[PDB]
């Protein structure tokens, strides 16, 4: 979780320019600690809310490319025991206040922003 | 026929001096510069002796000092059209003695303008012979 | 330079009484220059403008007038106030200069409004019309501007407002007619009573006739009626004067002869043609592309190359190298020469009147011709292409290498073979993208997999993490799909070509560790990716509820009905039903007039020849264009002789109410009228099935026997069954049979023995022995399985 804060807190510094979806794989690993160890729908909501904002971003328009997605396993990666999480995932593919947060966040609208106040 | 969409008479260092549009949808004096740009550095002072540039006719014109720009669509004969571009240039010269220049536009503008409104207004080219102007005219 | 700063506080000049028009028409002019030049500014500071400058005022000062007209003109749709003036425009209206009245009221009217409108009235309808032609002019333009607003307010005077319209200046008399071009937006009739008042005199203004042109032309698509002598007619009248334009004008669109006209027109035009064919009309260039089509009929073809070797040759003229491109197309050429012009083309497609863009569009034409396709010119121009080059090539790619996929290329290998190695040594990492995400998806379904894989190595071969890449990722369909060779391999060489570089190493690793992550079968696959037509109608109507009988579907029409003749207000076309039980007539529609909506709508029907009417439905509202939907409902009487055809006498009923399509209103109150509603008739087809027999021989017996009834005529005017046939085949719907049906431009004898089953279940079956004696003497036959059908059978026939 400190790696996780650390990364939205850089992330939010930045915002200038990159390219990344396989940073994205290289952080999650096979499996991996996410949440408190799970929070179901509400972790749901969570993995929504910070992946959907580097997904508004990408939903945005661009200039040079950056690089074009082939996140198909993007898909699974974000949505005995190893079994019924897998499951979990394919299902997918607390919780309502991520998605909440999520909606808010949805960056092209705040670049859009930004550039009607620049104007 | 609201047909004009502008017709500017630039300088041939990109820069326009006149420009009414007479009809416009597009805007920015940026933007309009760089449409400007785009053209005018491409036909640099050379012009053609037609050009279409976006299925519109361009008829454009250069003097000896100044260029000349009419924006239009190809969706209306040159022969008629380049007529009052021709009458442009040529009850300019005859009336003031002198045609266009660059010094001739800097010591005034007004006549110009005087003339441009009658001729044209908007779209819709109301005249395209000097004559009739030249009596009309007499300031 | 440009500053509002020195002119507000310059404004106290207007203090002066000592002034010369120089002097100040110059502050004044400063002014405008920003602004000519462009200026952006406050209201409040423009009405101060106004008012500053508006203080001045006593003074004819001629040039005093126009100024202000500018400075006026500057604000028209993007105002502020309007009743300032007033007085002055009125004080024009009394005074006689009249040379000044005339600005000021033309930059009003963008600005207008309603009240204000009402202003002018009486004296403006004076105005328009009034005197020299001069002011007359004046006057017309103001409009305009105001029709953006509106305009109508003008309208509504035209049966009387046109005729002023009248005129006796060229120029004027051309102006008169676009006002007109909306005038005839609002209306087609009118035109064409008029047209024999346009058409009736010979005009003054070339640009009159322009506009009449483009609409005169616009009629003629469909056709615009018998253009025979006015096409004709017109067809001098363009043809020649001493005004240039409406000769060509006419020419590009009128062509006509794919086995059509060709006649005087073709020399009239190469007259033209050959007139114009040094830029006389620099015009002639873009007509070939289109306008004036070309794609030739076989003789005509080879006539047309002259003229194009006129172009080819010149070279020059911006005019001329779009013809150049346009011609050799639309013509076509033989492969030799052009052999002579690709030399011609080296030197002359970087600038040669900047070449490059026509080319790119005569590009763009070459890859549509050939995209792909005769490879050998292809392929030709491949190595051309790229050789004659500049870079200029790569932009052309785009279209090209679209142009070959578009036809989805077959001298591929070939093709291919050109484009990889070309392209290896023609560079342009950007086009690697593109044909690498195209190829991606194509791999063994064209095979030659050494050669395919020799390619891909080396495509990989180029440095770049990202050029390397590609391959693997084109590979994925590829791969899965393996071709003449590659799964065992395929297997093999993932291992066999591995890498490094980090994230390079990544790459492999990562593929492979994803690879590695699943069965590879299984990884490849995700990663990769009666009771008739008219029952359903029967049911498609179930949702309503009102009924008082159905059934199901037994046919339905074999007609539509519209109900409501051509784009009428309130435009009916009808469908009919038939179910075992019963027969709907469901109304389709577009309650036309934006006039109207209806209201309390139902439909009455009223029957001759049976049918038990149990109901009439209307639809709830209609508004404009939007089918909503009626009905009116009968149960059908089976085994009566005379009982299911009928015609069925139509009324519309509504309240008729008003709209404003703006933002309306509804409400309880509006009247009704009432108009007339078309026939139905019930046919015979919209309840059968036309069927072959489940026993002919027998049924076709039987069903004498319990069935039939009889009609002779014996035929002495006519010799021919046609007749009768026109009604037969044609009302019955069914089958003309016992391989008894044929005959060709001509036959001696004819039988339809003939079939179909009729609603309520019972058939209803027909033969018909034509006989030709050379007379024709015929016995019709109905037999049916249904009694109500023998009867009708001979009258439906008709």
């Amino acid at each position: 979780e400190d790696i996780q804060s650390v990364m939205t807190e850089v992330r939010r510094s930045l915002g200038e320019i990159p390219i990344v979806e396989s940073e994205i794989k290289k952080e999650a690993g096979e499996l991996k600690p996410e949440e408190e160890i799970t929070v179901g729908p509400v972790q749901k909501l969570v993995t929504e809310m910070g992946t959907y904002a580097t997904q508004s971003a990408l939903s945005s328009s661009r200039p040079t490319k950056k690089e074009e997605d082939r996140p198909p396993l993007r898909g699974f990666l974000l949505d005995v025991a190893a079994s019924l999480a897998t499951t979990l995932t394919k299902i997918a593919l607390f919780v309502a206040e991520a998605m909440l947060l999520m909606a808010t966040i949805l960056d092209v609208d705040r670049i859009s922003l930004c550039l009607k106040v620049l104007s | 026929l609201y047909t004009v969409k502008a017709i500017l008479i630039l300088d041939n260092d990109g820069d326009r001096l006149f420009a009414k549009y007479y009809d416009d949808t597009y805007p920015s004096v940026k933007e309009q510069k760089a449409f400007e740009k785009n053209i005018f550095n491409k036909t640099h002072r050379t012009d053609s002796e037609i050009a279409l540039l976006e299925g519109l006719t361009v008829v454009y014109k250069s003097s000896i000092d100044l260029y000349f720009y009419v924006i239009g669509s190809s969706y209306e004969n040159e022969l008629m059209l380049m007529a009052v571009l021709n009458c442009l240039f040529d009850s300019l010269s005859q009336m003031l003695r002198k045609n266009v220049e660059k010094r001739a536009l800097l010591e005034n503008m007004e006549g110009l303008f005087l003339a441009v409104d009658e001729i044209v207004d908007g779209g819709v080219i109301l005249e395209s012979d000097p004559q009739q102007v030249v009596h009309r005219v007499a300031l | 330079h440009l500053e509002k700063s020195a002119v507000l506080q310059e404004a106290r000049v207007f203090n002066e009484t000592p002034i010369n028009p120089r002097k100040c028409a110059h502050i004044l002019t400063k002014i405008l220059y920003l602004i000519n030049q462009g200026e952006h500014l406050g209201t409040t500071e423009a009405t101060e403008a106004f008012f500053a400058m508006t203080k001045l005022f006593q003074s004819n000062d001629p040039t005093l007038r126009r100024m202000c007209y500018l400075t006026i003109k500057e604000m028209s749709c993007i105002a502020e106030d309007v009743i300032i003036v007033t007085s002055s425009l009125t004080k024009d209206m009394t005074g006689k200069e009249d040379n000044y009245r005339g600005p000021a009221v033309r930059a009003l009217c963008q600005i207008t409004d309603s009240t204000m409108l009402q202003a002018v009235e009486r004296y403006m309808k004076q105005a328009i019309v009034d005197k020299v032609p001069s002011v007359s002019s004046s006057a017309l333009v103001s409009s305009l501007h105001l029709l953006k607003c509106s305009f109508d307010v003008v309208k509504r005077w035209v049966n009387e407002a046109q005729e002023a319209a009248s005129s006796d200046n060229i120029m004027v008399q051309y102006h008169a007619l676009g006002l007109l071009y909306h005038v005839r937006k609002n209306d087609r009739l009118a035109v064409s009573k008029m047209i024999s008042k346009f058409t009736r005199h010979g005009l003054k203004s070339p640009f009159a006739y322009c506009m009449m042109i483009r609409v005169a032309s616009k009629q003629l698509e469909e056709e615009d009626g018998s253009r025979d002598s006015p096409l004709f007619d017109f067809i001098e009248s363009c043809l020649r004067n001493k005004h240039e334009m409406v000769v060509y004008e006419a020419a590009s669109a009128i062509v006509n002869l794919p086995g059509c006209s060709a006649k005087e027109l073709a020399p009239a035009v190469s007259v033209l043609q050959l007139f114009c064919s040094s830029p006389k009309a620099a015009l002639r260039y873009a007509a070939v592309r289109t306008l004036n089509k070309v794609a030739m009929k076989h003789p005509s073809a080879v006539t047309a190359c002259n003229l194009d070797l006129e172009n080819l040759v010149t070279d020059s003229n911006r005019s001329i190298a779009t013809l150049a491109i346009t011609t050799l197309l639309k013509t076509g050429s033989e492969s030799s020469i052009d052999r002579l012009m690709k030399q011609i083309s080296s030197f002359m497609s970087e600038i040669s009147d900047e070449f490059k863009v026509v080319v790119v569009q005569a590009i763009s034409a070459l890859c549509q011709k050939y995209p792909r396709k005769h490879a050998v010119l292809m392929n030709f121009l491949f190595t051309m292409l790229r050789e004659e080059g500049g870079f200029e090539y790569k932009r052309a790619i785009v279209d090209c290498i679209i142009s070959i996929i578009e036809e989805n290329s077959e001298s591929k290998e070939t093709g291919l073979s050109h484009l990889c190695e070309f392209i290896e040594d023609c560079e342009f990492t950007v086009l690697a993208t593109r044909i690498l995400h195209l190829l991606g998806q194509e791999g063994p379904k064209t095979n030659n997999p050494s050669k395919y894989i020799r390619f891909i190595y080396n495509r990989v071969v180029l440095e770049h993490e990202e050029v390397r890449a590609g391959a693997v990722s084109a590979l994925a369909k590829f791969g899965a799909q393996n071709e003449e060779m590659l799964p065992s391999i395929l297997v093999l060489l993932k291992r066999c070509v591995m890498d490094d570089d980090n994230e390079v190493r990544d790459r492999a690793t990562f593929y492979l560790n994803v690879l590695e992550q699943k069965q590879k079968a299984l990884n490849a696959g995700y990663i990769l990716n009666a009771a008739t037509r008219q029952e359903i109608f029967q049911e498609q109507l179930a949702a309503v509820p009102e009924f008082q009988g159905l059934g199901p579907l037994f046919k339905s029409s074999p007609e539509p009905v519209a109900l409501t003749e051509s784009e009428t207000e309130y435009v009916i076309r009808c469908t009919k039903h038939t179910f075992s039980d019963h027969l709907v007539f469901q109304f389709d529609c577009t309650n036309t007039l934006n006039d109207q909506t209806l209201e309390n709508v139902t439909v009455q029907m009223e029957p001759t020849e049976a049918y038990e009417v149990l109901s009439y439905v209307p639809a709830r509202s209609l508004p404009y264009n939007q089918p909503g939907t009626c009905y009116t409902l009968v149960a059908l009487p089976t085994e009566d002789p005379t009982a299911v055809a009928c015609t069925f006498s139509c009324v519309m009923k509504f309240t008729v109410k008003d709209c404003d399509p703006n933002t309306g209103e509804i409400d309880e109150e509006g009247y009704e009228d009432e108009y007339v509603l078309e026939d139905l008739e019930v046919t015979v087809a919209d309840h059968i099935q036309k069927v072959m027999k489940v026993n002919f021989e027998a049924a076709w017996d039987e069903v004498g026997d319990e069935f039939e009834k009889e009609e002779t005529f014996t035929l002495s005017t006519i010799k021919t069954l046609e007749e009768a046939v026109g009604n037969i085949v044609k009302f019955l719907g069914m089958h003309p049979c016992e391989r008894s049906d044929k005959v060709p431009e001509n036959k001696n004898t004819h039988t339809l023995l003939l079939a179909g089953v009729f609603r309520g279940g019972h058939d209803i079956l027909v033969r018909s022995r034509l006989l030709l004696l050379d007379t024709v003497t015929m016995q019709v036959t109905a037999r049916s399985s249904e009694e109500l059908p023998v009867d009708i059978i001979l009258a439906s026939v008709g």
